[PDB]
RNA sequence: AGUAGAAACAAGGC
RNA sequence: GCCUGCUUUUG
């Protein structure tokens, strides 16, 4: 999210290892209604920003 | 339409709706069982990232103890112990070289307190463990108990109340061959409790001093799986503490911590620093930050690494300074790790479980475990000794935090600009285990050039970033500490939610506290006032369910609902009670910073206030300066701080009951003591009142000075005041039968 | 100057005491909101920029014809009609142009 | 709808206290509201909520 | 069964 | 029948 908005605000942003980030992020939806929903979330956020 | 939250960022920036990124409304995760594994996975982790050194055998444990000081290169952006000697002194060097005499004067600081400071500094602090019992026992009881051991074996000079005799005691007591110690136990049928004698042999007293204790960390914020802490022993406690002293002077004159300024004084340092930085850049270069957090930072830092600064910090200074803060790195690069409660096995057929204590992995069949643990256990058990694994590679959590910043600020001062040789450049700021660089050139390649310098710097010493942790962006926007800066700092309030309910001390100081942080976080939070009338009125509910306190002119049945409707029915004036006796709520944002005795004293009924404030109450205890109106509160993301709050004395100021499981075992023989030394220490406090203000000092036994005093003060209130002849003979008489019991 | 210090507001572009988002518009001043600012129809959108220097024009963006990046306090040297490479900014290299 | 569940002591004492979500909420709220107050120097909260 | 989730509870100790 | 309901939690 803080880089997403790093964007938006046009600041350049980088990183050195994005894959590790949505492989750690990726390891914590296992079988929770409310946190999946929340990445379904978040998936729709990134579609309608990042534009 | 379906609803989705995240979308209100399309139009309010991250940092100014953080709050709602911060699930701090419900239960935060536990752990249930052993903590072994975490203990063993750490073991086998450092062991590996530091593999390519050599290993030997301690002639004093018998230990393997794996060196990779000086080791070979890096040749992948893998993690590495591998730490150069003549690099970390350079560092030092350089450090020195820019901020002229800090050494000089934080040594000349740290002498003084080195030559004051006594061995009742070590009562006050968290827990320690005792070698005594092998478990974790209060600072004070286990500084007793050592002292206990020492004078029954014979080590006698903290006599003199310094602790720098009592760590000469400690070193010792290494060199003698059979030191002797003593258990407790308890035999019921008829409850016998008594003790009884052994013997260590030399090295069992050495594994026993080396080694700390590990445990699970509970209530976590912001991980899915849970961490391993270590809890060091009473022998490397003075040390420390003087290392630790000598790290504090040193990193208080730099401009790069953050570890010993806490709060606003935090931020502020934070924001200086930015704005030097901002206006020392020029204005055709270009700037980037780094928000950063390092990897495995506690596995890589030795404490040789250590030692070689400190010898380096320590130059040209007294033998006895450099050798008695030589001994730290020292027992923490010999050190030991106790692995912990063990393990649970499961029966179904036959519907049965037991337990496994882990002073058997290495005499036990792999059978009965699953394919991780064999193979961590299949790792770990060439290192046992005793029950403990050698861990010489690395630090553990929580330890040298401010020597660690040290290092980090020796590197972020190798961007000076004369000491790269160049055009690009860098400075930032350092806490342990957490940083913000930012970094000045006048191109991206530069850019790329001086990360680069930065992190393979960083690898030359064991400082390892964590890549998939960090971004770099333009300056104006980052993070250090849960702290979002957005061209300026930026209030959160959702890291201190869990502090706005009932704190469980008692009713007045729950009172006091519930009201304080409400009118805090309006200080320095952005809490609005209607919020905080929300507030007040949820923490009164909360108040009122918890403690059974009632309106008073209400209808809801508790236990103590009856005691409170006389009093309401007795009582003319009703605004002057308490809502802990069943009266209404004054309070709002004009008078937040007022007890609530003295917010109702003109509205009281006189009988009610003589009653609830009355000396002679048998619910009131105060006991000592420092712990009157200061309560310990836990909060999220922090340690266990100690709050003051505001109050009167009353008869709601109650101490709550003890949890009272320890008559069960076998160490159940430490209460009797206790329940002695209190009613000793109460008849102290008789005869001489000003015990609990200030400390007493004295080498005679209490029952003498106490005797003596009885006499003074019976002759000084015989010749002119209340005391006639016979009460005078009479205590004389007692004090004569005091000395015949006493010296014989 | 503030608190004995001075801070730096830049004339091209943003910094941290002077930003103006793009995105939602918002004018921010040293972590200080101070107004949503509104968009005018006349805002020339035509990438020049006649309010940087002081006797030059900013045409755009770089281009490796006309030499290498000069400086801002090496610039008398040009005339009239005379295009040239400036690096100003954050580390940003445009070309400009006499009147 | 008949069910076994299960709860333990931390989770009922945090159930026990959800009153503070209300706060969390409007925190933010009001938060915004004073964002534009400062802005338009006057109070804001008629003008969201009715207008 | 169920809670839960890298190890435990589903009472424990003498 | 007796006893217990946090006896080990980094900074």
């Amino acid at each position: 999210l803080l880089v997403v908005q790093a964007l938006r605000d046009n600041l350049e942003p980088g990183t050195f290892d994005l894959e590790g980030l949505y492989e750690a992020i990726e390891e914590c939806l296992i079988n929770d209604p409310w946190v999946l929903l929340n990445a379904s979330w978040f998936n729709s956020f990134l579609t309608h920003a990042l534009r | 339409m379906d609803v989705n939250p995240t979308l209100l960022f399309l139009k309010v920036p991250a940092q100014n709706a953080i709050s709602t990124t911060f699930p701090y409304t419900g239960d935060p995760p536990y752990s249930h069982g052993t903590g072994t594994g975490y203990t063993m996975d750490t073991v086998n982790r450092t062991h590996q990232y530091s593999e390519k050194g050599k290993w030997t055998t301690n002639t004093e444990t018998g230990a393997p103890q794996l060196n990779p000081i000086d080791g070979p290169l890096p040749e992948d952006n893998e993690p590495s112990g591998y730490a150069q000697t003549d690099c970390v002194l350079e560092a030092m060097a350089f450090l020195e070289e820019s901020h002229p005499g800090i050494f000089e004067n934080s040594c000349l600081e740290t002498m003084e307190v080195v030559q004051q400071t006594r061995v009742d500094r070590l009562t006050q602090g968290r827990q320690t463990y005792d070698w005594t019992l092998n478990r974790n026992q209060p600072a004070a009881t286990a500084l007793a108990n050592t002292i206990e051991v020492f004078r029954s074996n014979g080590l006698t000079a903290n006599e003199s109340g310094r602790l720098i005799d009592f760590l000469k005691d400690v070193m010792e007591s290494m060199d003698k061959e059979e030191m002797e110690i003593t258990t407790h136990f308890q035999r019921k049928r008829q409850r016998t409790i008594g003790k009884k004698k052994q013997r260590v042999n030399k090295r069992s007293y050495l594994i026993r001093a080396l080694t700390l204790n590990t445990m699970t960390k509970d209530a976590e914020r912001g991980k899915l799986k849970r961490r391993a802490i270590a809890t060091p022993g009473m022998q490397i406690r003075g040390f420390v503490y003087f290392v630790e002293t000598l790290a504090r002077s040193i990193c208080e004159k730099l401009e790069q911590s953050g570890l010993p300024v806490g709060g606003n004084e935090k931020k502020a340092k934070l924001a200086n620093v930015v704005r030097k930085m901002m206006t020392n850049s020029q204005d055709t270069e270009l700037s980037f930050t780094i928000t950063g957090d390092n990897t495995k930072w506690n596995e890589n830092q030795n404490p040789r690494m250590f030692l070689a600064m400190i010898t380096y910090i320590t130059k040209n200074q007294p033998e006895w300074f450099r050798n008695v803060l030589s001994i730290a790195p020292i027992m923490f690069s010999n050190k030991m790790a106790r692995l912990g409660k063990g393990y649970m096995f499961e029966s179904k057929s036959m519907k049965l479980r037991t337990q496994i204590p882990a002073e058997m992995l290495a005499s036990i069949d792999l059978k009965y475990f699953n394919e991780s643990t064999r193979k961590k256990i299949e790792k770990i058990r060439p290192l046992l000794i005793d029950g403990t694994a050698s861990l010489s590679p690395g630090m553990m959590m929580g330890m040298f935090n401010m020597l660690s910043t040290v290092l980090g600020v020796s590197i972020l001062n190798l961007g000076q600009k004369r000491y790269t040789k160049t055009t690009y450049w860098w400075d930032g700021l350092q806490s342990s285990d957490d940083f913000a660089l930012i970094v000045n050139a006048p191109n991206h390649e530069g850019i790329q050039a001086g990360v680069d310098r930065f992190y393979r710097t960083c690898k030359l010493v064991g400082i390892n970033m964590s890549k998939k942790k960090s971004y770099i962006n333009r300056t104006g926007t980052f993070e250090f500490t849960s702290f979002f800066y957005r061209y300026g700092f930026v209030a959160n309030f959702s890291m201190e939610l869990p502090s706005f309910g009932v704190s469980g001390i008692n009713e007045s100081a729950d009172m006091s506290i519930g009201v304080t942080v409400i009118k805090n976080n309006m200080i320095n939070n952005d809490l609005g006032p209607a919020t905080a009338q929300m507030a007040l009125q949820l923490f009164i509910k909360d108040y009122r369910y918890t403690y059974r306190c009632h309106r008073g002119d209400t209808q809801i049945q508790t236990r103590r609902s009856f005691e409170l409707k006389k009093l309401w029915e007795q009582t003319r004036s009703k605004a002057g009670l308490l809502v802990s006796d069943g009266g209404p709520n004054l309070y709002n944002i004009r008078n937040l910073h007022i007890p609530e005795v003295c917010l109702k004293w003109e509205l009281m009924d006189e009988d009610y206030q003589g009653r609830l404030c009355n000396p002679l109450n048998p619910f009131v205890s105060h006991k000592e300066i420092e712990s009157v109106n200061n309560a310990v509160v836990m909060p999220a993301h922090g340690p266990a701080k100690s709050m003051e709050y505001d109050a009167v004395a009353t008869t709601h100021s109650w101490i709550p009951k003890r949890n009272r499981s320890i008559l069960n075992t076998s160490q159940r023989g430490i209460l009797e003591d206790e329940q002695m030394y209190q009613k000793c220490c109460n008849l102290f406090e008789k005869f001489f009142p000003s015990s609990s203000y200030r400390r007493p000092v004295g080498i005679s036994s209490m029952v003498e000075a106490m005797v003596s005093r009885a006499r003074i003060d019976a002759r000084i209130d015989f010749e002119s005041g209340r005391i006639k002849k016979e009460e005078f003979a009479e205590i004389m008489k007692i004090c004569s039968t005091i000395e015949e019991l006493r010296r014989q | 100057n503030v608190r004995g210090s001075g801070m730096r507001i830049l004339v091209r572009g943003n910094s941290p005491a002077f930003n103006y988002n793009k995105t939602t518009k918002r004018l921010t001043i040293l972590g200080k909101d101070a107004g949503t600012l509104i968009e005018d129809p006349d805002e020339g959108t035509s990438g020049v920029e006649s309010a940087v220097l002081r006797g030059f024009l900013i045409l755009g963006k770089e281009d490796r014809r006309y030499g290498p990046a000069l400086s801002i306090n090496e610039l008398s040297n040009l005339a009239k009609g005379e295009k040239a490479n400036v690096l100003i900014g954050q580390g940003d290299v445009v070309l400009v142009m006499k009147r | 709808y008949v069910r076994t569940n299960g709860t333990s002591k931390i989770k009922m004492k945090w159930g026990m206290e959800m009153r503070r979500c209300l706060l969390q909420s409007l925190q933010q709220i009001e938060s915004m509201i004073e964002a534009e107050s400062s802005v338009k120097e006057k109070d804001m909260t008629k003008e969201f909520f009715e207008n």
